[PDB]
């Protein structure tokens, strides 16, 4: 077991842990940006209820994901939730963003979706990015046609627990009318019904992909601190058998020399 | 100007201020940010219900 | 030597693991049947003659430096415990710093000084060696983040302390004497006072722009300076 | 150890490396030559000292090779001049 | 409520949060509005250009790159932003003219290229003007 | 010089899969197969592709196994491993090459299981 307690302790134990602090340095950098476009999005959400745009009655689905392979339970967990919601209604557009979000996508509704992104997950979110990746959604896709569009990206409550949040997107059709548009005056010639459905559709979907690489460096944090420990108790028990065998080593040879000499 | 009718998106309106804003300025201010900005390596791919994939053009 | 000469005497044992071995060797010839540690049923006996009668009497001192051999790390033996449970302070030679490049391998957090102390080596020795030691500690320590990421993310001051340990592990290759033969490079028998000058002075950053390179095979903060002329010239 | 602790070097050939298809497998994390470079081509010593020296670091690093995660620059060319070695 | 609360937000730093503010001249989308104290609910875009926060200390020149002209009933007005401007570092000519010319030399490509090159020669030309 | 350059190249190749696999076996455990570069995780499918194919039925073995005993050539194995080394063969599922001879086996085996699930 000498190779088998060599690659447990220096192939799966130590390097894991420096990559679980890897995973904690690029958790700091994504917590600072999800912090920064939060601000923007708490503005949004608490301007939102100040001037309700809910939109009443052809639908859309964006599966935002970072380019982490299954950390554990955040993939799975993101997978049930898109399931889930097209079990409610199979008749949407579903665009997928990352790598691992995108096959299970492919794996449970390969007939809905019509677009893929690769190449995001690299890093920390990116501005441009995002806002290239809205410009792109709402020209081939058109999302405002859908009346309703669905964003998928999960939420740390503290450090573990997580959440498939999903958050509201207005359309044109419910910002020029809305039960309480007369509160905030506009101009009609700057057409601002369009421009800030086209607003909204680019923060909200940029901090939802911001909160979703946190949420998905957290559960990779988690999911490589939980391997952590099953690397440690691993090579406590198996050293532990390592221990016993090489005592029994010595009881061996003490059985051989009493008997042959 | 004609981002609406002309040019491409609202979205595109941002991106290209977004880019003047970060690109010109001053040398000391390109910082790891304004690096990641101007680096794009969204490789949108167009699927289809039997998952053929059109391309994956820059964006 | 010791007593008749009343002088201070080096005994250098070459290995006590074939020390050891070699009793056990005998006990296996004779009848001497194995139950003490399980090879050799006098070795306590034998192995303890021995390391009693090396001690600081009042006619002199015998300072005994013995070299434990230990096959990829066979702990689990009593034998290697064995000369673990004599000796007061340890020169672990791991192979792995040699690899690196600083050939005298001695682990400087691994080498344990029972005497190691503000009381016996002085306030200021004692300091300058654990000042290196928690240097080099935390070099290895952020050198599996240092790998996994990068150099640029690290802290500044961590990346000042880890500049730093390199440095300081580059200079705790020394030429030898002995190695002229392999090297060619002619030794440097440096000074225990001129040692800890030189490693505080290091340490204290006064020589931080000096490249790495400079305290690589050399003797004192000198040869430092001279190394890095050299090193200078021959760059460019 | 008897063998090991007589001779002057230890040729390691362990079955890892030979069905990793290095052949002859020599594993140079645990083979010693204690004569080493005295009895070396001169030439010979100078090519194996580098190549002594990137292949510690490689070993050192090659943890990561098999993690094959978001790597260092400088640890990638490493890992990449170790395993081309 | 007394003054007005900015809020000052950036995807990479955020600048003000709630935060007591005189006058937050901004550019709207049609020109640039001047807001004082309590001012009237709106939602608008905002073009590029200088967005004066005059607040206890000096002038303070924040030229932005996008946002929205969105202002609560009680005073609470938050403009969104996408790219800070420091008051003299930012202020640069060489590099600036240099890329306008290089823009409007390539400006010469297709329809849809065409419109992003001239909405970037626009903007650059905003930016020249912010730079006085 | 004695079973061809083909074949020790397929041999080694083969060799090398199952080898990355027997590594990375802790690596999936309990590290996560999906915690894993694609390059090794398609060397991972492969080699486990070919232990599914390493099974053969015999003859003797009839009552046991429950399959008839095939037998297959050399140049056949040969043939049927250095194509399934390409990755010819990787959309078809591993239980495909399970209790299977040559490569006329495993597809045979694939088109009935894609049958009968449909």
């Amino acid at each position: 077991e000498v190779e088998m307690r060599l690659k447990s302790i220096n192939a799966i134990e130590k390097i894991t842990k420096t990559m679980k602090i890897v995973a904690s340095t690029r958790l700091s950098k994504a917590e600072k940006a999800k912090i920064s476009a939060k601000k923007m999005d708490e503005a949004e959400q608490l301007f939102y209820k100040n001037a309700e745009t809910k939109n009443l009655d052809k639908e859309l689905i964006v599966a935002i994901t970072s380019d982490k392979g299954l950390c554990g339970s955040i993939h799975s967990q993101l997978a049930k939730a898109v399931r889930r919601h097209l079990n409610d209604q199979p008749n949407a557009d579903i665009v997928t963003i990352g790598d691992k979000i995108k096959m299970q996508l492919l794996r449970t509704h390969p007939n809905n979706i019509k677009l893929s992104i690769n190449g995001i997950g690299k890093d920390a979110p990116t501005f441009q990015e995002s806002a290239l990746i809205a410009d792109k959604l709402l020209s081939v896709m058109k999302a405002g046609t859908y009346p309703k569009i669905s964003i998928f990206y999960n939420d740390p409550v503290s450090s573990l627990s997580f959440e498939p949040s999903e958050k509201p997107i207005f359309n044109a059709k419910t910002i020029e009318q809305s039960p309480s548009f007369g509160k905030f005056e506009i101009d009609t010639d700057a057409n601002v019904p369009r421009d800030l459905f086209e607003y909204t559709l680019a923060n909200q979907m940029l901090t939802a992909m911001a909160q979703g690489y946190a949420a998905e460096i957290s559960a990779r944090r988690n999911a490589m601190d939980n391997a952590s420990k099953n690397a440690g108790d691993m090579i406590n028990r198996y050293s532990i058998l390592y221990n016993r065998t090489r005592q029994a080593v010595i009881t061996n040879e003490l059985v051989d020399i009493i008997t042959g000499a | 100007s004609a981002w609406r009718k002309a040019g491409i998106s609202y979205a595109a309106y941002l991106n290209v201020a977004a880019q003047a804003i970060r690109s010109s300025l001053k040398t000391e201010l390109q910082t790891a940010s304004v690096l990641n900005r101007s680096q794009t390596d969204a490789f949108y791919t167009q699927y289809k219900n039997g998952t053929a994939a059109s391309e994956p053009t820059p964006i | 030597f010791r007593d008749e000469e009343g002088q201070d005497v080096l005994l250098f044992i070459d290995n006590i693991f074939r020390f050891t071995q070699a009793g056990s060797e005998v006990s296996a010839l004779l009848g001497r049947i194995p139950s003490a540690v399980g090879y050799q049923p006098t070795l306590a006996t034998d192995m303890g003659l021995l390391q009693e009668r090396i001690t600081t009497t009042k006619k002199g001192s015998v300072t005994s430096v013995q070299a434990v051999y230990v096959p990829a790390d066979d702990l689990t033996d009593p034998a290697p415990a064995t000369t673990f449970a004599h000796l007061d302070a340890t020169t672990v030679l791991s192979r792995g710093i040699s690899e690196l490049g600083i050939y005298p391998a001695v682990d400087p957090l691994d080498s344990k000084s029972r005497l190691l102390d503000a009381a016996v080596v002085g306030q200021e020795h004692y300091d300058v060696a654990s000042k290196v030691q928690e240097t080099l500690q935390t070099y290895k320590s952020l050198q599996d983040i240092i790998a996994i990421l990068g150099m640029d993310e690290l802290s500044e001051q961590d990346k000042l302390t880890v500049e730093r340990a390199r440095k300081i592990q580059r200079f705790l290759s020394q030429p030898f004497a002995v190695a002229e033969v392999f090297t060619g490079i002619p030794g440097k028998l440096v000074r225990l006072k001129d040692t800890v000058a030189s490693f505080k002075a290091v340490l204290e950053g006064k020589y931080d722009n000096i490249p790495e390179h400079a305290f690589y095979m050399v003797g004192g903060i000198e040869d430092v300076v001279a190394k890095a002329e050299k090193l200078a010239a021959e760059a460019n | 150890t008897n063998v090991i602790s007589i001779t002057d070097g230890q040729i390691f050939l362990e079955a890892e490396l030979f069905y990793k298809g290095i052949r002859p497998a020599i594993n140079v994390g645990l083979s010693v030559s204690r004569v080493g470079s005295a009895a070396q081509v001169k030439a010979l010593k100078q090519v194996a000292g580098s190549l002594k020296l990137f292949l510690a670091q490689y070993r050192e690093v090659a943890a990561f090779a098999q993690f094959g995660s978001d790597l260092d620059a400088s640890t990638k060319q490493t890992l990449v001049r170790g395993e081309r070695l | 409520s007394s003054g007005l609360k900015l809020q000052f937000a950036l995807p990479h730093e955020t600048l003000y949060s709630g935060s007591e503010v005189t006058q937050v001249n901004l550019p709207a989308k049609s020109g640039r509005i001047g807001v004082l104290a309590n001012h009237v609910p709106t939602v608008e875009q905002l073009l590029p250009g200088v967005v004066e926060v005059m607040e206890g200390s000096n002038s303070k020149k924040f030229f932005i790159s996008g946002g929205f002209a969105t202002v609560q009933p009680d005073s609470q007005l938050c403009v969104t932003a996408i790219e800070a401007f420091p008051l003299e570092s930012f202020s640069q000519e060489n590099i600036k003219n240099l890329l306008a010319e290089a823009k409007k030399n390539v400006s010469s490509s297709d329809a849809r290229e065409a419109a992003e090159a001239a909405i970037q020669v626009e903007v650059l030309e905003n930016l020249q003007s912010v730079l006085k």
